[PDB]
């Protein structure tokens, strides 16, 4: 029922015989439909026959909401933004130990804030009293 | 303190005089204020007013189920109908004139002989039933059939009780009364009754024509398609998108998304001029308030609904909240509603929305099983809205309050991809993007829509050019611009303490505390 050919050639002689192609799924009394729309989170048939009764699936590059309501991309896991409705993504994210900093971070002795290791001994005092450019830093020839 | 009934009982003041009997003496129900409901309320059978949002939500608030009547899309019949038979499979109803006639006249085809069941069509035990009217052949043998205004009683096939034929879909095209002859049709003023069922336009009006977009140009023809005339041809690879008219001034308006402009012309093709060319980029559809001299416009680059005068000067945005993908628009200035469609909001929900003619009191008129709702048209005499859907591929109708949902067409073979729709008297003309033609359809029930004009391109919005399509009504803003400083936008008749209008200010101003005088925005 979609005018793909832009001239209606792919929708000519379409009949209610209910004899869709093997690949195409058949809504009970609505239309045939492509597999790529079966179980895709969207009700494409009138009665939602193409979506009801199925279950979600995920590659190694995706993450499951706790309630099974979505398969979000793994990039959005532990990002500071609630994506899943049940907030299953940002729960259990790594917490910086009390008043310290992660392994990837130098800590400014002047105020306790954290900056990446890549900024320690880089010639630019990032910390508020220049703690990150201490005299222990190797001189750059 | 509280109100004490004549029978010796205390009842709270809030529930005193609210259509609730309370004390058996009905002391609180002898007096009747129970004034008529406002625009924002639904009116129950017993006169109780409830908020519009309570309608078809699942709660029988009216105590009469008047607000929960047929919220479903006519999934199945209710005991079928008199002088009709029920197909078990899908709830389709056909009459005895088709049952056992030798042809499968419903999807299951159960109404004929089948080798898998052994049911045969002919007489039978009906000789013992002794029906009130007649017997006739069914695949189970002889069964009862009864005249108009005769339906079988409670689990008593032999007994027929009088029935209200006024409740059957499409018994009379406009109006019906059941006090005489078990039913009788009648017509609104301006129409004239033909036969005993159909009301047609009186010949006292000039003519009736249908205007539609060929997909490139603006066409026009008669109601039978004998002759077609190109009204205005598109320039610079233009595209006629959405069309509407104004019978009083003989002007026809059409939008253009490719040229990003909105035009207007006389019916003769003279004086074609640009109405708007600023900030209008994808005007999907259009509508005209014919009594207030306004042009309501749809925009989809920045999803909003505008209102501008017929010449295109005074502009103000009405709806912007959660408008998602607005496609369809229709209005009834005589009563004062605005109907518009939305095939996806900022919230995932698609819906068909109702609002006052100034954007106030938005309501989800139809929410369930709505898919991709498209252009909307109104039956101005029966108070119903007709909308088409491109996802679930149906043409459906609900009343102004969203109750009594009935489907007039359905299926991938019937209406594979409707876009635009318009009513005249008994026919819905609807564009379809798959069969690539403007199609003529009966407005009650159709087995198969007829082809009206077959195009080489995707057609678009259709309208029927006639005077009766724009009934007369008084103009609330006629009394010296309604007192508003800049712009007078019409609203519900019951809004603004019955004044029927709300003042607005053009872009760059805001309303003061008087709601009459505009002040420069800060
Ligand atoms: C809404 O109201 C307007 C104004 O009352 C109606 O327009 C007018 O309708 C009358 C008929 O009642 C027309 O009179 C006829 O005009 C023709 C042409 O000149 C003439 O041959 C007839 O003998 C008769 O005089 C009138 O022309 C027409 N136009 C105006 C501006 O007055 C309109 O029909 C009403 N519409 C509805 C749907 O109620
Ligand atoms: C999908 O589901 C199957 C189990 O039915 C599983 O073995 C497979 O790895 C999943 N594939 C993808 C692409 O998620
Ligand atoms: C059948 O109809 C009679 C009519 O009086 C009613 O009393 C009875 O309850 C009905 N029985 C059933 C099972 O519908
Ligand atoms: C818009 O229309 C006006 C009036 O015809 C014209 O003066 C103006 O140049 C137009 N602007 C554009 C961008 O077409
Ligand atoms: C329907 O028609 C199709 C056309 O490809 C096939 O011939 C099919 O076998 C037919 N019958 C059914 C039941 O699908
Ligand atoms: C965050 O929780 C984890 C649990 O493994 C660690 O205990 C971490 O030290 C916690 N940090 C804070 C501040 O709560
Ligand atoms: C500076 O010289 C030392 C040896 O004395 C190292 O080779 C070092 O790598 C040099 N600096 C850079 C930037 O390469
Ligand atoms: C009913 O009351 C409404 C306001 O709720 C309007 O005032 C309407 O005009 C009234 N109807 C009648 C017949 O007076
Ligand atoms: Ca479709
Ligand atoms: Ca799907
Ligand atoms: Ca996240
Ligand atoms: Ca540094
Ligand atoms: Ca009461
Ligand atoms: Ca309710
Ligand atoms: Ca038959």
């Amino acid at each position: 029922t979609d005018n793909d050919c832009s001239d209606g050639s792919d929708e000519k002689n379409c009949q209610a015989s209910g004899t869709c192609q093997p690949t195409q799924f058949r809504c009970p009394d609505h239309r045939c439909i492509s597999p790529l729309y079966v179980c895709d989170g969207d009700k494409d048939c009138a009665d939602g026959s193409d979506e009801a009764g199925c279950v979600l699936n995920c590659t190694s590059a995706q993450f499951k909401c706790a309630d099974g309501s979505s398969c979000i991309n793994s990039r959005y896991r532990c990002d500071g933004v609630y994506d899943c409705r049940d907030n299953s993504d940002e729960a259990g994210c790594p917490t910086r130990p009390p008043g310290m900093c992660h392994l990837d971070e130098f800590q400014c002795q002047g105020d306790g804030t954290c900056i990446p290791n890549t900024w320690e001994c880089d010639g630019h005092p990032d910390c508020i009293h220049g703690s990150d450019e201490h005299t222990g830093c190797v001189p750059k020839t | 303190k509280e109100f004490e009934c004549g029978s010796g009982e205390c009842i709270l003041r809030a529930y005193v005089c609210d259509h609730d009997n309370d004390c058996e003496d009905n002391s609180d129900e002898r007096n009747c204020n129970y004034d008529t409901c406002g625009g924002h309320q639904f009116t129950c059978s017993n006169g109780q007013c409830i908020n519009q949002n309570w309608v078809c939500d699942g709660d029988d608030d009216c105590q009469d189920s008047g607000d929960e009547d047929g919220c479903e899309s006519n999934q199945s019949h209710h005991r079928c109908y008199p002088r009709e038979w029920a197909c078990p499979g899908s709830g389709r109803c056909i009459s005895i004139d088709k049952v056992c006639d030798g042809v499968p006249d419903c999807p299951e085809g159960d109404d004929e002989n089948n080798v898998t069941s052994g049911r045969t069509c002919g007489m039978g035990v009906c000789s013992v039933l002794n029906c009130e009217y007649q017997c006739h052949q069914t695949p189970f043998g002889g069964e009862c059939f009864c005249p108009p205004g005769h339906i079988i009683n409670s689990n008593d096939s032999r007994t027929c009780i009088d029935f209200d034929d006024c409740q059957i879909w499409g018994i009379c095209d406009q109006k019906c009364e059941n006090r005489q002859g078990r039913h009788q049709c009648l017509c609104e003023e301006g129409y004239i009754l033909e036969r005993g069922q159909h009301c047609k336009s009186s010949d006292s009006f000039s003519a009736a024509s249908v205007i539609f977009s060929n997909g490139r140009d603006l066409l026009v023809g008669d109601l039978h398609g004998r002759n077609f005339r190109i009204l205005a041809e598109s320039k610079n690879r233009g595209m006629v998108m959405g069309v509407d008219f104004h019978y009083q001034k003989h002007r026809v308006f059409w939008t253009d998304p490719m040229q990003e402009k909105v035009f207007s012309t006389d019916i003769n093709g003279l004086n074609t001029q640009e109405i708007l060319n600023v900030s209008v980029d994808t005007p999907e559809n259009l509508a005209v308030d014919w009594i207030n001299n306004k042009l309501y416009l749809v925009e989809t680059k920045v999803n909003r609904i505008d209102v501008v005068n017929l010449e295109g000067n005074q502009r103000v945005t009405l709806i912007t909240e959660n408008l998602g993908h607005p496609r369809g628009i229709a209005l009834d200035p005589t009563v004062g509603y605005l109907f518009f469609s939305d095939w996806g909001s900022l919230s995932g929900q698609p819906k068909v929305e109702r609002a006052f003619m100034d954007g106030s009191n938005r309501k989800d008129l139809v929410t369930t099983k709505v898919g991709w709702p498209a252009g909307i048209t109104l039956d101005l005499v029966s108070k119903r809205v007709y909308w088409v859907d491109s996802r679930y591929d149906y043409i459906e109708t609900v009343t102004y309050d969203g109750i009594q949902r009935k489907t007039v067409a359905r299926g991938g073979s019937l209406v594979p991809h409707p876009f635009g729709i318009s009513l005249f008297e008994e026919h819905v003309f609807f564009t379809d993007w798959t069969k690539m033609a403007v199609m003529k359809a009966s407005k009650f029930t159709e087995t198969n829509p007829q082809v009206y004009h077959q195009s080489s391109l995707r057609p678009h919005g259709v309208t029927v050019y006639h005077a009766l399509r724009q009934p007369n009504a008084t103009n609330p803003c006629g009394s010296n611009n309604g007192g508003c400083a800049q712009v007078c936008v019409l609203s519900h008749r019951t809004d603004n303490g019955g004044l029927g209008y709300r003042c607005k200010c053009e872009f760059g101003f805001e309303l003061d505390d008087d709601e009459h005088r505009c002040v420069a925005v800060k």
